[PDB]
């Protein structure tokens, strides 16, 4: 599809301007699929919180997920950018959901070291649920030797 | 296969770039750069060589969500801490260094091929691709982004490595500005903006051959830098201006740069 | 520093080459091959980049005490056991295959860069070193070690990677022979030599441009290699004649050489 | 020091022919220190029997040290030339003298695994002497597994 490659092209790249061109100027529907079947918030620029907020104030389904069950939220908790975190979550973006591999956001976010993250998610996270490897946050936690997460997870 | 694409990041000077995800292991965003012929913690990784049929290539690199730009047009109205700058700085020219050694010339360092990790870890990247910009006030135009490139370069001189420090020190300053520094829409308008900053250079470090000659240039001012570069340190400045300089021989080197006062 | 040089083994191609001691860890004798700028058994290994000079590089390589040639001229009456030539040839061939693969091409494969371990293991080297033999009879006259390469050489046509095949047969040779095959004085008195055994090639089998056609030498027999290189055997005597050919589209490779079946 | 440095390279390239010259027919001390102050015997091609010999013909220190207090029989048995080896020792050179780290000769044979080299040296070899990490010939021999050589040293 189309502009569904347009918009996701540009969210990738970070191009504010064009995502909010595409979308305006040019009426794209947040959804549109790339000719991989991927919407743009889930291909954009994780780091580029301004392109997640513009895509999801244009609608944008903050819940969807990738063939490897992915989505949003873990790209966002592995890659560190919790201030797109927040706005995926703040905008409905459900932190619970597991990936194909069973990890869940905060499962990626202690893997990857993110404590501020895993600090942001521990709260509203079941830290009960296992990692393909067996593992909670919190063994995983223990299993990597993250103090400082070790401690969050107490809580 | 092991590797599942998920979009065309762009397409340009290294046909298009993809992003995709490493599921080979798992998760982590990779990125493809397809290619037919017939280490270093700043600098994007090539992680492997796919054959597409027995040559096409494809190679899957290092790949980050967030380049120097959305950083700095995010970074909180102060701006980005000193140190950071400095930290930042030291990196980008740390893995410039490996690069130039290596004999490798970069010849592109844009702040969009500047990653930069949630972390702040620096790593170079050249994905070849292009952004446009259009123009501020009535006769606006567009302009792709040379913002970046040497005297040398413009002026169809030399397209030596120093030619990687005068993007550097586009980029040092434009931390301090969070705005591109020399922003002019041709290649003798660029040049002109060049000058209005560092001034006229002397008629003896002007070359030859080019078609835009010393006198086709005013002389007018040598204006001080930190009237632009606004809050830039005295040590700073000195190293700016140590790459801003217009000839290429008198410009300094990325090694002598690392090693330079600012990083003491 | 990590290493102790005891002396220059000598000076050539490549600068001087030393020996050193490897005390870094412990020992083992090293060279180190001087070089300003600006995995297999058989072939030694790079050990070590110093850099003498922020560039001056000193590698520092895999050494060892014994080359094919003292080796050979250390042997008992009878000679080197059949499988021993076997086996030698084989590794080189072996390190040769992958040399040329990595599109490395060694030009220089004179017994002397050949080492061999106590053991017998084979390592190729390159020392870019030379040996000048006096003359025996007469008018004697001096000539450094040129009996190892190629007709594309000496008749400076071609310089392809079949050179190094030439060079192996030249070897192979040798180890039945413990005498070098070729052993002339000058390019074409060399060339003279080659012919008398293998013969005058087919006027369809010398290249053109050449100083030296065809017309210039005698076609006299296409002597049975045999009564040269003595006690080989049939098998032998194939891969020998395959790398001894004149014609280098028409030569063995070695990654072929290696599946022949003198190997089986 | 000249001549030194032009016996020893001829000697470390293994050209008999030169050694044999400039001893002969140039007449070189067999002894001339190189600029690196070794002698030829010391740096010489150790699998170079012959050259070992003509240097010890005309004279030649076999009992010389490194600056690690290495020497001609620590290398010879090192790099396994036992029939150097020999020759060093038929004229003089002293098994039982201890590099700069405890392993004399034997030692190095067997850490190399030259078999046939500490058959040869264990009969006149103190295999008692310590190494620097402690072990003696044989118990180095089976701190590496040696089993053919633990055999030799049994006795």
């Amino acid at each position: 599809v189309r502009a569904g490659d347009r918009l996701s092209g540009a969210a990738a790249r970070g191009d504010v301007q064009e995502v909010r061109r595409l979308l305006h100027r040019e009426l794209v529907h947040p959804d549109a699929l790339n000719r991989f079947g991927k919407t743009a918030l889930q291909v954009m620029m994780f780091g580029s919180t301004a392109i997640a907020l513009e895509l999801l104030k244009q609608g944008a389904s903050p819940n969807v997920q990738d063939t490897s069950g992915t989505s949003p939220v873990h790209d966002a908790a592995r890659t560190g950018f919790l201030d797109t975190l927040k706005v995926l979550v703040e905008h409905g973006a459900d932190v619970n959901v597991p990936d194909g591999t069973g990890a869940l956001p905060i499962h990626l976010a202690v893997q990857e070291g993110h404590t501020a993250v895993v600090s942001f998610l521990a709260a509203e996270s079941d830290l009960h649920r296992r990692d393909a490897r067996g593992l909670t946050p919190l063994e995983l936690a223990l299993q990597r030797g993250a103090q400082d997460l070790v401690d969050i997870l107490q809580g | 296969q092991q590797y599942e694409c998920v979009a065309e990041i762009g397409e340009g000077a290294y046909g298009k770039v993809f992003k995709a995800r490493d599921l080979k292991n798992g998760g982590r965003f990779v990125a493809l750069k397809r290619v037919r012929v017939q280490e270093h913690p700043n600098v994007v990784r090539l992680f492997d060589v796919c054959t597409v049929s027995r040559t096409k290539l494809t190679l899957v690199f290092e790949h980050v969500d967030q380049d120097l730009t959305t950083y700095l047009d995010k970074v909180p109205e102060p701006g980005v801490p000193t140190e950071t700058i400095k930290d930042m700085m030291f990196q980008l020219l740390r893995g410039l260094d490996f690069l130039h050694s290596h004999r490798v010339v970069h010849r592109d360092l844009k702040p969009q091929n500047i990653l930069v990790t949630s972390s702040g870890q620096i790593k170079l990247a050249d994905f070849g691709l292009a952004r446009i910009y259009s123009f501020q006030m009535a006769l606006t135009s567009v302009v792709v982004t040379l913002w970046y490139r040497a005297p040398e370069v413009l002026l169809q001189s030399s397209y030596a490595t120093p030619v990687d420090l005068w993007s550097v020190g586009c980029i040092f300053a434009e931390m301090f500005r969070r705005k591109p520094l020399f922003r002019g829409s041709s290649d003798v308008d660029q040049l002109g903006k060049i000058l209005d900053v560092i001034g006229l250079p002397g008629e003896e470090d002007w070359p030859r051959d080019v078609a835009l000659p010393r006198q086709a240039f005013h002389s007018k001012s040598a204006q001080p830098i930190e009237k632009f570069v606004t809050d830039i340190d005295e040590l700073g400045k000195d190293l700016l201006l140590k790459c801003l300089t217009f000839n290429p021989a008198k410009r300094i080197s990325a090694y002598s740069a690392l090693s330079h006062p600012y990083f003491q």
